[PDB]
């Protein structure tokens, strides 16, 4: 139902573009009459403008936003909720204490995957970027996201770990069976 | 397809927990005992303990606490199972009718969160404001205790301290306050937090964090007027309460770790402390009355009372009587008296309760290697009739030698490194009290092979192995074309510098004229974990290699073939030319010895992650496994492509609820098993039709038989690990089906209602109560 | 000695010196135990932003 | 703490878990050289490690104006040679003119599929373009664990949809370049959260 | 010119992807290698980040050296390149 959400569903048997195929190369059969692909989108641009309009106290002094950086803070598979932090470079007039200034802020937003509906959980204070470069601000922003996830880091079970493998490694370990492959 | 039936021969005997309180009536002083899944309720009467009722919970009892919220005339019981089933139970008696009411229940498991190292901890606030649960690292679960609401909405609070050792709720606090010992890279520390039900968060604790002893292992919440907390370590005992900080470092406690405590006096003036060696102490809190009415703690004193069984838990009862709940030995009722006896002890045993656990090995009528340390014994079980043979040291392995009319028992005793040259024993035991003894050629564990008479169980001979040599495996058999029967021992060299064994021996002994003669020795480059007679050859597993040895006419072991694809080949079982290999970390595998090839052939392997405890061959095509998560599983050859034949399928799954250390050989076959809790069970095979009838009967019994705490039987017996949860398959709970004979006649008719089904090799029956009574009665005769 | 004067709930308890419970079809409950579904980080941020909303 | 002292504790406690053997050294160490097939020496595979169950060991190929990527499944059996099970062509009908930093991931409970995230240091067009970056993501089905009734139905040397499908997608990201967060992106089984710098897309692939 | 930096005094749970996210906004990175313990199976707390541009690496050091990432003050410096 909302304008910020877009959902697409496609079925197969023998927005982002999908080149669904078999192990050989055949592009299968794209139809809606088996494989099931789902695509739930969340437009950052819409969310930012919506949260500033209704949930930012400083919303009246806002002019326009420039770049934005989205860092996921939490994924709850039981409640199907994605907690995203929205780093934002914007233009706004200051308090009556004008002249338009560049500021940086953080917008925490909870995104429901069952409904597709987002909810705002935090609106940051407008902090001035005085002669700090674009890289300076995004580095400090991400550093705060890292800081938070580490602060709230609760150890997960053995069996619920996301395995991540990459080689540009001395040993390939099978932790659970205390087996190493020495390279 | 494989169909199995599991039934209990002997219920668990080890005591995991015990609490005192007023559960049955406000007047009755009760004793509640937890024996794994079993809850025993007693009334402390003039005669001792009057049993009230024993209830089997559909779960391993992890938390057992009595509490009285305001408005209750009697204490309510809180129980949490190993599967995270939480319940508040109320005892109700109406004349001769007895009922255990489930006041509230639910599962308090989290999908996130990893089980904590020091396990599930369950604490109740003194003012019954809430229940505190430490289930996972990083999280503290709080169940609010509100009586005027449909649901008890439990919540998690983040704990920065990811490694908590022990926690308790403090007394005399305006705000519910937890006091806990935690570990971090800077050591161990004691910290407090106030618990806010309104904000669903922690607030700054009443007193500052204090640094504690490196091995500070338990917290004691001292009641009013003292208040505060006692922290017990390896070398010290401290008291903390805001301003106050008392510390005693008594040398008495240094030798052994204190592992249990029990409040004697309601005001916390005296506590009983039990250590790993079975020593019993009295912790004394000396008070000072203040003029403002309050009482302050002036000093701490510990005094040794005597010796009891190695206590898992202690509970003071009434009139100087203490219940000693033992896990490694027999449970006791001990009397405390002010006048010391002949040895100077203030503790006198009143009663002894047989505990078969841990069954670390057994023989077949049944002979087990029971208990550990000073509680080490042999137990002879037949038609149940139990005979106990005290060893006063750890029995490890047992084997029977019919031709010598004796048993071979591997055992270990603790000796201490003193001011003098070598080491000396602390207590007399089987290995030091044998009729005759020998020593090998060419604190610490001293390993021995004991020759014990099959009739008297007298220690005929004790052979001591080399300095730092551990005896791991044992067989009694005849090898090759040699007519003689030998006691074969597999060893490992355990040094106080290295972690993994890189040296060991296979030693062939012959017992004759009351003495043991070393026939042959074979050096290995690792630990000889398991050995099995295999078609007149010796099958042995050294670290990660399974090896076949031939016995020459020259009385020597000659290696024939090797299989190297293992991580830790700990368990071996054979049937004909087939070998079932059990790995500590890599599930199971099937090998085949190829006689005309003189080598092994890797037939099939179970590709499932499983940390094995024991294995057994049911038949040529069905293999039984028991793992670390207390489940049983059955592997079958996939019944075709070579890759498909190389894959063992787990066709049977069942949550046993016990840790199996040994398997040994209507229904077909009898595999008896020994567990850590001293429970003894039987596994047997069923036909497809027998299974189908008994499974329908289980579903019908579950609709009629009620569960305490409202735990579903199906949930309880579901195969469960940290990786997966699956409903039990191809397994019948014999205990559940046997309970049909114990239900009333009107309830039997509702169970067998519109039941015919029964396809006894062909067509359908028409089942009555009497038809099934005859079925269940024949099944009770299997054990 | 400090082993004299042990607790006495009743003197008539040790001076002198179990049936299986098969719950028959009978089920009267009272309450259920449930766990808070919502994440602890979300709950906290919800809690802090709702306190900022109260800040009049 | 000696392994045998640790093992004895197990027998009398019934407490056997990997988070107890945590501090002890590996039980088995085998060199890659002694388990790798000699015909794959000239191939130049890049070994990635073990799948969550110790059954498989994965590797990739960065074969060559354009680059072609391949994902391999090797059957592991401690000292035995690795046996090749599955070889798939990553990022179908996609011409990559720069060597990608690829990462193979696995879901918490779903052992049916794997995800391959490959990205270049900076996008192109021939000439390196500083404002863009190319993200390539492939969802590949893992080989069947045992005998499969649907797989048995074959006309050539093959695999059913459940145990033999592939999914491909490509997207351009802008400054600040979105962070790679593999643990959160795959926290929900069968969903990949993809930050396209303009939107976050929830991608669910499931076979019924 | 091409410059390589030394990043140290890091929290052991800081990932290569986290380091990439923190350093990437200053300029293009050719390579990042966070040093891992073979025996622990966890970060050593140090690594090397190689920017395509020397002036971009200079600003990354100026803005990140001595500043706390997860409570630990980060040590960003230069390297031999000889
Ligand atoms: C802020 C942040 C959080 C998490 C990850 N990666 S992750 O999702 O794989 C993850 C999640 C939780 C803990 C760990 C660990 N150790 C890893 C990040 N990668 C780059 C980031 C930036 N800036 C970043
Ligand atoms: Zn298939």
């Amino acid at each position: 139902e909302p304008g910020y959400v877009n959902y697409t569903k496609l079925y197969y048997v023998l927005s982002l573009p999908f080149v669904v195929t078999d192990l050989r190369g055949r592009n299968l059969r794209p139809m809606r009459e088996y494989l099931t692909v789902e695509q739930l989108t969340l437009d950052f641009e819409y969310v930012i403008n919506e949260v500033i309009r209704h949930d930012a106290t400083w919303g009246h002094q806002f002019c326009s936003f420039s770049d934005y950086d989205i860092v996921i803070l939490e994924v709850c598979p039981e409640t199907n909720q994605v907690l995203i932090n929205i780093g934002l470079l914007l233009l706004a007039f200051p308090s009556p204490t004008l002249r338009p200034k560049t500021y940086h802020t953080s917008l925490k937003v909870a995104w429901d995957l069952n409904t597709g509906i987002f909810e705002t959980v935090s609106v940051g204070d407008l902090t001035e970027v005085k002669g700090q470069t674009s890289g300076s601000v995004w580095s400090s922003y991400r550093k705060s996201c890292v800081d938070m996830v580490m602060k709230w880091l609760v150890p997960e079970s053995s069996g619920r770990y996301v395995n991540r493998m990459t080689n540009e490694l001395k040993v390939l370990a099978d932790s659970e069976r205390y087996t190493w492959i020495v390279l | 397809m494989s169909y199995n039936y599991v039934v209990t021969a002997q219920k668990p005997t080890a005591v995991n927990g015990c609490v005192t309180g007023h559960f049955t009536s406000a007047e009755d002083l009760n004793l509640l005992i937890a024996k794994n899944t079993r809850l025993e309720i007693y009334v402390v009467t003039a005669e001792g303990l009057r049993p009230v009722k024993e209830v089997g919970m559909y779960g391993k009892i992890a938390v057992m606490e009595l509490f009285r919220p305001k408005g209750e005339s009697k204490d309510l019981l809180f129980i949490l199972t190993a599967k995270y089933n939480a319940c508040i139970l109320e005892y109700k008696q109406s004349g001769e009718s007895i009922d255990i009411i489930t006041r509230a229940h639910g599962n308090v498991q989290d999908r996130i969160g990893r089980p904590s190292e020091t396990g599930i901890i369950g604490i109740i606030d003194p003012e019954c404001r809430m229940i505190g649960l430490r289930l996972y690292d990083g999280l503290f679960k709080v169940i609010p205790l509100d009586r005027d609401n449909k649901e008890l909405k439990a919540f998690n609070i983040r704990l920065e301290e990811l490694h908590v050792i022990d926690v308790k709720f403090l007394y005399g606090c305006q705000a519910p306050t937890i006091c806990f010992v935690y570990q971090d890279p800077q050591g161990r520390h004691v910290k407090t937090y106030e618990v806010s039900l309104r904000e669903k968060e922690f607030n700054k604790g009443p007193w500052k964090q204090e640094n504690v002893e490196a091995e500070a292992s338990m917290v004691i919440a001292v009641p009013e007027p003292f208040g505060g907390a006692i922290i017990i370590g390896q070398e010290s005992i401290t008291y903390h309460n805001g301003d106050k900080y008392l510390a005693i470092a008594p040398p008495i406690i240094k030798q052994s770790t204190i592992v249990c405590h029990n409040r004697v006096d309601p005001n916390g003036s005296r506590y009983l402390l039990g250590d790993m060696e079975g020593r019993l102490f009295m912790l004394l809190l000396e008070k000072e009355e203040q003029m403002d009415g309050t009482v302050t703690l002036k000093d701490l004193r510990v005094e040794l009372l005597g010796e009891t069984s190695i206590a898992e838990c202690l509970t003071y009862l009434d009139n100087g009587v203490v219940f000693v709940g033992s896990r490694l030995g027999d449970s006791q009722l001990v009397k405390l008296n002010v006048d010391s006896n002949e040895q100077g002890s203030y503790v006198v045993a009143m009663e002894t309760f047989t505990n078969l656990g841990p069954i670390v090995d057994m023989c077949v009528q049944l002979v087990t290697c029971s208990g550990a340390f000073k509680e080490g014994s042999l137990r002879i079980i037949r038609n149940l009739h139990i005979r106990t043979v005290p060893l006063y040291e750890s029995p490890r392995k047992i084997c029977y030698q019919e031709v010598s009319q004796c048993f071979g028992v591997l055992s270990s005793r603790i000796e201490v490194q003193d001011t003098s040259g070598g080491t000396t024993a602390l207590r007399p035991s089987a290995s030091t009290q044998a009729l005759s003894s020998s020593v090998s050629s060419s604190e610490v564990e001293v390993h021995n092979l004991l020759i014990i008479d099959q009739h008297t169980f007298e220690v005929l001979h004790a052979h001591q192995f080399l300095q730092n040599e551990y005896a791991l495996s044992l067989v009694s058999c005849k090898l090759g074309k040699d007519p003689n029967t030998y006691f074969i021992v597999g060893t490992a060299m355990v040094y106080p510098e290295e972690a993994e064994p890189k040296q060991g021996r296979i030693v062939v002994f012959q017992y004759s004229d009351g003495k043991l003669q070393t026939v042959a020795e074979k050096e290995v480059k690792g630990a000889v974990y398991s050995m099995v007679e295999f078609n007149g050859k010796l099958l042995a597993s050294i670290n990660s290699t399974v090896r076949l040895y031939e016995w020459t006419t020259e009385k020597e072991l000659r290696t024939e073939c090797n299989h190297y694809n293992n991580i830790m080949a700990l368990y071996l079982k054979t049937k004909g030319d087939f070998i079932l290999v059990g790995d500590l970390m890599r599930s199971v595998l099937l090998l085949a010895y190829k006689p005309m090839e003189g080598n092994f052939e890797e037939i099939a392997r179970d590709f499932n992650p499983n940390w094995m405890s024991a294995v057994e061959i049911l038949d040529d095509d069905n293999f039984l496994g028991a793992e670390n998560a207390f489940n049983l599983f059955v592997c079958q050859k996939d019944s075709t492509t070579d890759e498909e034949r190389q894959h063992l399928q787990e066709v049977g799954l069942f949550h046993l609820g016990e840790f199996v250390n040994v398997f040994c050989h209507p229904t077909q076959g009898s595999v008896l098993f020994g567990t850590v809790n001293g429970m003894i069970g039987l596994v047997t095979s069923l036909s497809e039709s027998w299974y189908n009838l008994l499974l329908d009967m289980q579903n019908r019994l579950n609709k009629v038989i009620k569960s305490v705490g409202k735990i579903e039987h199906s949930f309880w017996r579901s195969f469960h690990t940290e990786r997966k949860t699956e409903p039990a398959t191809g397994f019948i709970d014999g205990d559940l089906i046997e309970s049909f004979l114990d239900i009333s006649r009107p309830k039997m008719q509702e169970v067998v209602a519109n039941l015919q089904y029964d396809d006894g090799s062909g067509m359908k029956r028409e089942a009555t109560a009497d038809d099934l009574i005859k079925v269940v009665e024949e099944l009770t005769r299997i054990h | 000695d400090f082993l004299k004067g042990l607790p006495v709930y009743n003197k008539s308890n040790f001076s002198r010196f179990p049936s299986v419970y098969l719950p028959t079809r009978e089920y009267p409950s009272e309450q259920i135990i449930v766990t808070e579904k919502t994440n602890i980080l979300l709950r906290y941020l919800h809690q802090q932003w709702d306190k900022k909303n109260a800040a009049k | 703490e000696h392994v045998l002292k640790q093992l004895e504790r197990v027998k009398i406690s019934g407490q056997l878990s990997p988070r107890l053997f945590r501090k002890l050294p590996p039980r088995v160490c085998v060199s890659l050289k002694n388990i790798v097939d000699e015909d794959f020496l000239y191939a130049g595979h890049i070994f990635l490690g073990f799948s969550k169950c110790g059954r498989y060991v994965l590797s990739y190929t960065s074969s060559s104006s354009f680059y072609i990527y391949h994902l391999y499944w090797w059957e592991f059996n401690v000292h035995s040679k690795l046996k090749l099970v599955r070889q798939v062509r990553l990022f179908q009908d996609e011409e990559i003119y720069s060597d990608l930093y690829l990462t193979v991931c696995e879901w918490p409970s779903d052992a049916s599929k794997v995800i391959v995230f490959g990205f270049n240091t900076r996008s192109a067009n021939m000439m390196s373009d500083e404002n863009h970056r190319d993200i390539y993501v492939s969802t590949v089905a893992v080989p069947p664990p045992g005998r499969c009734a649907a797989c048995q139905d074959a006309s050539r040397a093959a695999q059913c949809l459940r145990h033999g499908f592939m999914l491909h997608t490509k997207y351009q990201v802008v400054y600040p370049f979105p962070t790679f967060q593999p643990a959160f992106q795959l926290k929900k089984d069968q969903v990949v959260l993809l930050n396209t710098s303009y939107s976050l897309v929830a991608c669910a692939v499931s076979v019924h | 010119g091409r410059m390589r930096l030394y990043v140290g005094s890091l929290h052991f749970n800081i990932t290569e992807d986290m380091l990439r996210g923190i350093f990437e906004p200053f300029g293009r990175i050719e390579s990042i290698q966070l040093m891992m313990d073979s025996e622990t199976g966890r970060s050593k707390g140090y690594g090397f980040i190689t920017f395509s541009d020397s002036e971009c690496a200079k600003k990354a050091l100026e803005q990140l050296n001595g500043f706390e990432l997860a409570g630990r003050p980060m040590k960003v410096g230069h390297v031999t390149e000889r």
